[PDB]
Order: C-alpha cells, then sequence, then structure tokens
C-alpha cells in the first residue's frame, strides 16, 4: 500500500 | 529548480528482421526530463498512423522513459525512423532504423 | 533473498484549464504492480500483474482514495513550489516522488526512502535515520522548518517501518511463483564488415527476462574490457529485453573472438563465436 | 486563525442562512461541523480548493459555498427548527492528519415566531447581613429572567475589570415556559471587600438575539443582541 | 459508526486521575488524535498518538493506544477544575477524513474539606419585595432538591473557588409568592 503525505511542501 | 535531461534513443525490431516478414517496430526513449516529449514514427519520411505508446514511467535518476511501437514489414528499400521532439533540444532528433544495431 | 518496494509518483501542472497530472506507480523488486493515472476516464487504481487480483474491492477502494488525497497534496504542493521560486504562471512544472522500503530476507528493514524532486532535481528527502531531513536549496529550507515544525518525518518512520514492510511481506506471499519467473536469453554472433581490413562482432542477446545481464568479450582468454562497445537493454514490447555488445576485431582474426553471455534463466553462462 | 461570522443568530423557519468563516491559516481544506447540545463533530460539509466543495456526513438541508481560498459559508435557504445547533468551521493544511483548526463556533436557533425573541430582566440580589455576620463573606447573587431564545452569556466585573474567582454561573439556563428561561450566577467576596464603598460590582447579561439584518416594525422595541447590566456598591453598614 | 465514546459526561474529584476511554470498529486506523473543546470555544488538539506506540505522555496527560481491543484512553493526574471540558477521542487511516466521538463533559469538582451549610435570603433592592434563597457550603455529597411546584425554580449545585482555603457548594431558589419561605424549600 502506497505512503500517504502529511504536511505539504 | 531545473535540470533537463536529453532524450536517448533506440529503434530496433522486436523480432529478428527478415525482409517482407510481419514485425514489431519499437522506438525506446529514455534519460529524458521534463517527461513532455513529443514521439513520431516515419515510414520513408511519412507518420506511421497506428502507434502505440506505453504508459510513461521513471527512473531512480528522476528521468523518464517511454516505449513506442508499431507494425512493420520491412523491406530492402524502405527506411524507418523515429522522431523526438523535446525541450532539452533545439531541434527534433530523428534516428534511422538500422537492421543490425 | 532481499526484497523492495517502492511508489513513485509524479504531479505535472499544464498552463491551460487543467488541473494537474498525477500518476503513481507502485513496484515489487522493480516489478510494477498497481498504478494510478489521473488522466484516466475513471481514475482508480488498477493491478498491473496477476497475483493483485487477489486483493478484495476494498483494497482498490481505500487505496483510490488515498490516491486523490495525494492528488490534492501534489497540487497544493506545485502551487507553494511556484512560489517559493518565484516562477511565473503559465508554464509546466514537475513534482516527483519516491518512496518505499528494502528488506533482508529476515524481513527486517534495511533502509527507507523518502525522497522529492522539482524539475528533476533533487528538492528534498528523509535522511537514513527517519527523523531529520536534507534539503538541496534555498526553497527546500522553507519545507524542512515547516515539516520539523509539524513532526512530519515521525509519520513517514511510521509507515517505511511498518506498513511498507507488510505490505511487501503480503505481496510478495502472494506473487512469489510469478516473481521468480525467468525466460533465458537466445544468443548469436553477426559480423560486419565496416572496414580498413576491420570487422564488427555483435553479440546479440534477444528474449530474456528478468533485464539484468552481461555480456563480454574475450580474445585469447582475456576479457576485453576497453574497446568493446554496448547498447542499453531495451525492451522487445512482449515483457523481454534485449541487448548486444561488440567488439572491432582484425579481418582474418575474428573467429579467435569468444561472447559470453551471463544471464540468471541460464544452467549455465553461454560461450559463442562467429559461426560463419 | 479561523474566526466565524456571526457569533450568534436567530431565525424564522423557513428563512435563510448564512455562515461564515474565514481563515488566515493559508490551508485549502475547510469544514462545517454540527455540535448538539455538545456532543459530536458531524460533518456536513468540506472543501480543498477554491470554487468547489463536497459532501460530508450528513449534508441533508445544507448548502455549502467556496469563493476564495480563505473564506468558506454555510447556507441554511429553509431554516427549520431540526437545524437548531451550534456550528463549527475548520481548517487544516491537505486534510488526512493534519491537525484540524477550529473557530469558536456559532449559535443557530431557528424558530416559528420572532415576536417570542426577548431580552433578559436582570437583577443583582445582594448579600445577607446573616451571612457576613456569621461566615465573613458576601455572596452576590445575579438573576437573568424572561429571555428567549437561550443564547445568554453572564459575566461578573468589578472595579471596571471581569472576574473568574469566586464565580460560579449555572451551565444551562432553565426553562421556566415555552418561551422563557432564567439563569443565575454568584459571585463571593469577603465582608471586608463588600464593605468597602470604593468597590463596585456588575453582573452583565449578554443577550443574543436579532441583529440588523432583521427589519423590525414601529410599535415596540427591537428586540438585538446586547449587554444588559445590574450593579452595585460596596457599603460599610 | 466507526469511533464510540462513553460516557456521555463524568465527574472525578480534584485531584484524582480522570480516566477517559475510546473504542474502534476499523481495525486499520492507525492516527489517534484527542481535541478538547472548553465552553464557547471550538475544539483544539490536545495530544495525539501513532499505533506504532503504546502512549505519549504531554504534562499532565497520557493518551494510551491498544491495538488488541481497539481501546484508546486519555489519562490525566492530578485533575484540576481548568481541565474541565468536553473531549473528543477520534481515529482516521492514512490520509481519510477523521472520525470524531461524540465526546465526553469531563467536570472536576473539589470534595469540600469543611461543610458548613447555612441557607440565606437576599433581596434586590431595584424591586418592592423581590427576594430570592441561597444555599451555601454544603457537603459534596448531598443531593440538591428540584422543585415539587411551579412558579418556584430551585438551580443546580454550582461549585464556586475564592482564590485566597475557600472552595463552595451553592444553590439557588426563587418563586412567585410570600407564601414560600427559604428554610423550608432546601430540604
Amino acid at each position: 500500500k502506497a505512503v500517504a503525505n502529511f504536511a505539504t511542501m | 529548480m531545473g535540470i533537463q535531461k536529453t532524450p536517448q534513443i533506440q529503434v530496433y525490431s522486436r523480432h529478428p528482421p527478415e525482409n517482407g516478414k510481419p514485425n514489431i517496430l519499437n522506438c525506446y526513449v529514455t534519460q529524458f526530463h521534463p517527461p513532455h516529449i513529443e514521439i513520431q514514427m516515419l515510414k520513408n519520411g511519412k507518420k506511421i498512423p497506428k502507434v502505440e505508446m506505453s504508459d510513461m514511467s521513471f527512473s531512480k535518476d528522476w528521468s523518464f522513459y517511454i516505449l513506442a511501437h508499431t507494425e512493420f514489414t520491412p523491406t530492402e528499400t524502405d527506411t524507418y525512423a523515429c522522431r523526438v521532439k523535446h525541450d532539452s533540444m533545439a531541434e527534433p532528433k530523428t534516428v534511422y532504423w538500422d537492421r543490425d544495431m | 533473498g532481499p526484497h523492495s518496494m517502492r511508489y513513485f509518483e509524479t504531479a505535472v501542472s499544464r498552463p491551460g484549464l487543467e488541473e494537474p497530472r498525477y500518476i503513481s506507480v507502485g513496484y515489487v523488486d522493480n516489478k510494477e504492480f498497481v498504478r494510478f493515472d489521473s488522466d484516466a476516464e475513471n481514475p482508480r487504481y488498477e493491478p498491473r500483474a496477476p497475483w493483485m487480483e487477489q486483493e478484495g474491492p476494498e483494497y482498490w477502494e481505500r487505496e483510490t482514495q488515498k490516491a486523490k488525497g495525494q492528488e490534492q497534496w501534489f497540487r497544493v504542493s506545485l502551487r507553494n513550489l511556484l512560489g517559493y521560486y518565484n516562477q511565473s504562471a503559465g508554464g509546466s512544472h514537475t513534482l516527483q516522488q519516491m518512496s518505499g522500503c528494502d528488506l533482508g530476507s529476515d524481513w527486517r528493514l534495511l533502509r527507507g526512502y523518502l525522497q522529492f524532486a522539482y524539475e528533476g532535481r533533487d528538492y528534498i528527502a528523509l535522511n537514513e535515520d527517519l527523523k531529520t531531513w536534507t534539503a538541496a536549496d534555498m526553497a527546500a529550507q522553507i519545507t524542512r522548518r515547516k515539516w520539523e515544525q509539524s513532526g512530519a518525518a515521525e509519520h513517514y518512520k511510521a509507515y517505511l517501518e511498518g506498513e511498507c514492510v507488510e505490505w511487501l511481506h503480503r505481496y510478495l506471499k502472494n506473487g512469489n511463483a510469478t516473481l521468480l519467473r525467468t525466460d533465458s536469453p537466445k544468443a548469436h554472433v553477426t559480423h560486419h564488415p565496416r572496414s580498413k581490413g576491420e570487422v564488427t562482432l555483435r553479440c546479440w542477446a534477444l528474449g530474456f527476462y528478468p533485464a539484468d545481464i552481461t555480456l563480454t568479450w574475450q580474445l585469447n582468454g582475456e576479457e576485453l574490457t576497453q574497446d568493446m562497445e554496448l547498447v542499453e537493454t531495451r525492451p522487445a514490447g512482449d515483457g523481454t529485453f534485449q541487448k548486444w555488445a561488440s567488439v572491432v576485431v582484425p579481418l582474418g582474426k575474428e573467429q579467435n573472438y569468444t561472447c559470453r553471455v551471463y544471464h540468471e534463466g541460464l544452467p549455465e553462462p553461454l560461450t559463442l563465436r562467429w559461426e560463419p | 486563525a479561523v474566526t466565524q461570522s456571526p457569533r450568534s443568530k436567530v431565525a424564522v423557519t423557513g428563512g435563510k442562512v448564512t455562515l461564515s468563516c474565514h481563515q488566515t491559516n493559508n490551508h485549502d481544506y475547510m469544514y462545517w461541523y454540527r455540535q448538539d447540545t455538545g456532543h459530536g463533530l458531524r460533518l456536513i460539509h468540506y472543501s480543498y480548493v477554491a470554487d468547489s466543495t463536497e459532501k460530508g456526513d450528513i449534508p441533508d438541508g445544507y448548502k455549502a459555498s467556496r469563493p476564495s481560498q480563505e473564506n468558506f459559508s454555510l447556507i441554511l435557504e429553509l431554516a427549520s427548527l431540526s437545524q437548531t445547533a451550534v456550528y463549527f468551521c475548520a481548517s487544516s493544511d491537505a486534510g488526512g492528519r493534519n491537525t484540524l483548526y477550529f473557530g469558536a463556533g456559532t449559535r443557530l436557533s431557528v424558530l416559528e415566531d420572532l415576536r417570542n425573541v426577548t431580552p433578559p430582566k436582570v437583577s443583582l440580589f445582594e448579600p445577607s447581613k446573616a451571612e457576613i455576620a456569621n461566615k465573613q463573606k458576601a455572596t452576590l447573587v445575579c438573576l437573568a429572567r424572561g429571555f428567549f431564545p437561550d443564547h445568554v452569556e453572564l459575566s461578573w466585573w468589578v472595579n471596571g475589570k471581569e472576574v473568574h474567582s469566586g464565580v460560579c454561573t449555572d451551565p444551562q439556563a432553565y426553562k421556566e415556559s415555552n418561551y422563557s428561561y432564567s439563569l443565575s450566577s454568584r459571585l463571593r467576596v469577603s465582608a471586608t471587600f463588600w464593605h468597602n464603598p470604593r468597590n463596585h460590582f456588575r453582573c452583565q447579561v449578554q443577550f443574543h438575539g436579532l441583529s440588523e439584518e432583521d427589519k423590525w416594525p414601529e410599535g415596540s422595541p427591537k428586540p438585538v443582541t446586547q449587554n444588559i447590566s445590574a450593579e452595585a456598591w460596596g457599603r460599610a453598614d | 459508526q466507526q469511533v464510540r465514546q462513553s460516557p456521555q459526561s463524568l465527574t472525578v474529584w480534584e485531584g484524582g486521575t480522570t480516566v477517559l476511554t475510546c473504542s474502534y470498529e476499523d481495525s486499520t486506523f492507525n492516527y489517534f488524535p484527542w481535541y478538547q473543546q472548553f465552553p464557547g470555544e471550538g475544539p483544539a488538539l490536545l495530544i495525539s498518538i501513532l499505533s506504532v506506540s503504546d502512549k505519549k505522555e504531554d504534562g499532565r496527560f497520557t493518551t494510551f493506544f491498544n491495538k488488541r481491543e481497539k481501546k484508546l484512553s486519555l489519562h490525566i493526574i492530578d485533575s484540576q477544575p481548568g481541565d474541565s471540558a468536553t473531549y473528543f477521542c477520534a481515529a482516521l487511516y492514512g490520509n481519510e477524513k477523521i472520525t470524531f466521538g461524540a465526546g465526553t463533559k469531563l467536570t472536576i469538582k473539589p470534595n469540600i474539606q469543611n461543610p458548613e451549610p447555612a441557607v440565606y435570603q437576599l433581596k434586590d433592592p431595584r424591586s418592592q419585595d423581590s427576594t430570592l434563597c441561597l444555599f451555601t457550603d454544603f457537603d459534596s455529597q448531598i443531593n440538591v432538591p428540584k422543585t415539587m411546584e411551579s412558579g418556584t425554580f430551585i438551580t443546580d449545585k454550582c461549585v464556586l473557588d475564592m482564590k485566597a482555603d475557600s472552595k463552595s457548594n451553592g444553590a439557588i431558589a426563587w418563586s412567585n409568592q410570600t407564601s414560600f419561605t427559604c428554610q423550608d424549600i432546601f430540604k
């Protein structure tokens, strides 16, 4: 399963 | 940001070529960035209409690659080529099929 | 043996009315196994290897929802980056990500990866400690500070040490037969007068899987290291690969030269020569 | 910051209500939640970009609007009784695990007839001499009666500045009859503080009623949002 | 629904340890934040934990996660009046939307040291004859009676704290007649 990114850049 | 990569191109047949026999011509384009690219395959300088593209993918160095391909029946006389336009290059690059390579 | 999982993600902005195109590709041991593409008529994660057909509808639905979130994340991130670099609107820009894990045969996490690139250049990366960031340029310093302040690294560490590892194990179990398949190269040598009394000998290997292969030429029992031209290994388009290696030799001496082919599929390396 | 407007609203059944939220967090996600008698945060609508919105868990009867990155409004086209609740706006970076930042809430009362809206009478009851004698303390009691609906906030002010020490205010307004609520509070000080004539005590009742959006005819006072106070000075009696 | 939070309200004695608990249904949930909401304010993130951990401590607050039982809890040691609030547990997986529990309303009340009940009558000077009744300084165990009669109102126990020693329980009553007196109404 894929990563789920947290804070945006 | 910004580092561009110039496409590397190979043009070659799926199976050993023999004249008058149906085969698949591949145009394998690698090491390019950005991902927008235009690729045509040519028979004697004319755009082949049927051309299929693989899905685009990228490598561990971030550069993209793609395979274009179409049906072809080599003959003794006919030329085949892949023509690629990309922003890394001032001008389009045309690479001819050479059955020995 | 060792194993890896990676997700490779790309968002590309477009000057027109259209939102950025978002593509995610999953790999197990370098073999593509899922893909999501926002340009599909019904964007969703799709299986790309036969062994992924074991997963139930909820696997695909929830991964698809995840991708949808990632897509918004990348749209926002692209907008922020455009501001950091003072770029004008009406261009196109590329953000990329690679994430995943390498595991040993004892299922121990060997290394976790989480890295980004902007316009094809390294932007920020999670260091091997899975705690601190390496930022490549001035803009990435802004992102690094933002991520340190929100404690972003602990979420990525949890994923890389937990879910990444455990799902990789599930996938390898499900895909075992398929991932071990091999197709052996068929090889032959061709002879090409280029000249001044010289010939190119070209050693071809065809129809092999996986792509990893080594071709060597030798003369009188020494490998020819410097003299040899190569091509990059290339897809035949049916799932197999092709490669060749050539040497330039004197006309009349062609029979002295032998090509060797090393490939996982073979019961032993091939050895061959120009057969006139 | 996330700031909601208005703080309080009283509306007629079938009337149109808009609740507004403004965020200066540069966040992309915004949310409207419903809370009922202090419980639940049930998502009504949300939005992840200017110009579009997405249905939450309980969207029926509500519309949403996202006219910019900073602003997200909730719209009740035909307010019903069942929409009487407290509404909270929030923002977040990119949703999912990103922390939600909430506004301070908007209380909405929806009523069949606005002529029932009535501000409180506020009375200050002075400390018993027996308490001062027997305990050396003086309990002042504030009583707000006859108000409707129950959007009141009671505060105490000693010598022009608000106090919290020595105060207990009922958590809930007490319903005396269909259209009539009461609330009490008490402030306890020392006998000597109460006996000082230099000390000024004030109970303030903040009543939330109608606003200036509401039209009111000529016969009678408009029951607008307003502060109403009762006061007393200390005395050496 | 997916996050179950009970009870609706809980009172714990001042200084005691408050234990709040929640359960969840979806065993894949892996991020668990607690939000705290004071009266007239919005919820604000209190503490959070990832499913890789067993506990997270911050000052007097500790949250525990137990994957096997699918239970989250929040412990508050040396519970204070300023902790009186509604606490929401929440859960999610990945980047999916947060699910909130229904919230538990917490009230930290003192266990009064030396009670000394008294009942007083107070008067409103801006009135002809308006009075009310105050019941103060009674035990925390006592039940304040409710009105057995229309026209007469009795409020619930309200705890105040004079901050210089001086916490006290109180309740108020008023009516619409001369035929009620103060020393009756409170028992």
